[PDB]
């Protein structure tokens, strides 16, 4: 394919650092400037929740689905490149490149695999998500909710497993974010599909001289050398070691809910609910908190993890800057 | 059957607790009245009954159907609703 006690010592020693969460996040995509919250959310998608199966009452998904939405030139697609190369298994694809059959499975009498099936247990990166038709996007409802694919065609009828995490990229209606429309109307996905993402990010091309000088200095510094040694930050982890950390934490660590975490989750859900938050906001909060716990090599979910899960959800969709009644965003607060 | 969110704090506070319990304990939360292998044996037994419509029930059915027709006078209520109501009553008697 393309362990030792020293590796365990290194992993345990790194896990004791105070700046661990920021260190890991800024190290998944070293040359990309800022976008810290986006990097953090992607890191938690890499770790994932915990998988659960009951004797009866079913099984519950550990995987996280993320949507990146916003202005052009904001470097969304560049981030999808890093995720596609970091993940052990996965696929990158485009909206105009995909059919309903190609995305799931194909009759040929034999059955054949599509992208979401090849990507099982990994991450499936979908770019230009706003270009594919309502017919093709309707296929994703069942696979995202259940993590299974049911088929019933001439001579073949069966169900297949798809433990696949989706990372999506799109631009708003009108192709540049319009502040005179509410956020849900700018995003323009129908509610049954928009309800299935754990995190939704707004990223905006806001002009600012302070930001622009730093961005310009960062991009122009890459052309001072033939094959650059330069990198955005002094301390980042090598890709190999980072992969080792993530892989080990996925295999050995399995956090559980503490009573304290249960009380905070109930309180937080009632807070978002009483005023719109659906029942899926609760489950996605649980899943994000579990992902945060694995990343610290803990066996228990605690109050700190729940509060981080809540904070990241509020930060992603620019809620603090949102008018609570009209649903428009004040660009001055960004 | 039409399902609606109907947001209410007194329901949300309980529903959230139920959901968090399912993620906190795997098997323990549900505590059903019967075992599945018990329930299937009961359902197999029940389907052997072939109940018969009582005289008073025949008199009562036309009154209830007239009430539905006057409510109707929304999908328009046809003779098929009476036939369906008879089917449901057969199933209810069989359940008992
Ligand atoms: N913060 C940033 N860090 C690094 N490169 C950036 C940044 N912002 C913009 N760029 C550069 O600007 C370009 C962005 O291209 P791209 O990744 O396609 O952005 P995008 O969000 O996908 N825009 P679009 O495809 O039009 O919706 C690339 O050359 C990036 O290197
Ligand atoms: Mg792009």
């Amino acid at each position: 394919k393309v362990i030792t006690d020293q590796d365990l010592a290194k992993i345990r020693e790194v896990a004791a650092r105070e700046d661990l969460y920021s260190l890991l996040a800024r190290s998944i995509a070293p040359s990309i400037y800022e976008l810290e919250d986006v990097k953090k959310g992607i890191l938690l998608q890499l770790f994932g929740g915990t998988n659960k199966t009951f004797t009866k009452g079913g099984r519950y998904r550990g995987d996280i689905n993320i949507l990146l939405c916003g202005d052009p030139s904001t470097s969304k697609s560049q981030i999808l490149q890093y995720v596609h190369k970091i993940t052990p298994r996965g696929v990158y694809t485009s909206g105009k490149g995909s059919s309903a059959v190609g995305l799931t499975a194909y009759i040929t009498l034999v059955l054949e695999s599509g992208a979401l099936v090849l990507s099982d247990g990994g991450v499936c990166c979908i770019d230009e998500f706003d270009k594919m038709s309502d017919s093709t996007r309707s296929v994703l409802h069942e696979v995202m909710e259940q993590q299974t694919i049911s088929i019933a065609k001439a001579g073949i009828i069966t169900t297949l497993n798809a433990r696949s995490s989706i990372l999506a990229s799109a631009n708003p209606i009108g192709s540049r974010y319009n502040p005179n429309l509410p956020v849900t109307e700018n995003i323009d996905l129908p509610p049954p599909l928009l309800s299935r993402f754990d995190l939704v990010y707004l990223v905006l091309d806001k002009v600012d001289e302070k930001n622009d000088r730093e961005l310009a200095k960062h991009l122009t510094n890459l052309y001072l050398e033939d094959k650059p040694e330069h990198i955005s930050q002094d301390d980042v982890l090598p890709v190999e070691f980072l992969t080792m950390y993530i892989s080990y934490a996925k295999e050995h660590i399995h956090p559980i809910i503490t009573e304290a975490a249960k009380t905070e989750l109930v309180r937080a859900y009632v807070g978002m609910r009483k005023m719109t938050a659906t029942t899926r906001q609760l489950e996605s909060m649980i899943r994000l908190a579990e992902a945060h716990a694995k990343m610290k090599l803990k066996n228990v979910v605690e109050l700190e993890d729940v509060q981080e899960a809540v904070r990241l959800i509020r930060s992603a969709i620019k809620d603090y800057a949102t008018d609570p009644k009209t649903g428009k965003i004040d660009m001055n607060l960004v | 059957f039409v399902i609606l969110d109907d947001c209410n704090e007194k329901i949300d506070t309980e529903l959230a607790s139920h959901i968090v319990d399912l993620h906190m304990k795997r098997d323990e939360a549900i505590e059903p009245p019967f075992s599945a292998e018990q329930l299937r044996r009961y359902i197999k037994y029940a389907r052997t009954f072939k109940p018969i419509l009582t005289k008073e029930a025949r008199s009562y059915l036309v009154e209830k159907y007239k009430e539905l027709r006057k409510d109707d006078a929304s999908y328009r209520i046809t003779v098929r609703q009476l036939e369906s109501m008879i089917r449901l009553s057969e199933a209810i008697a069989r359940a008992n």
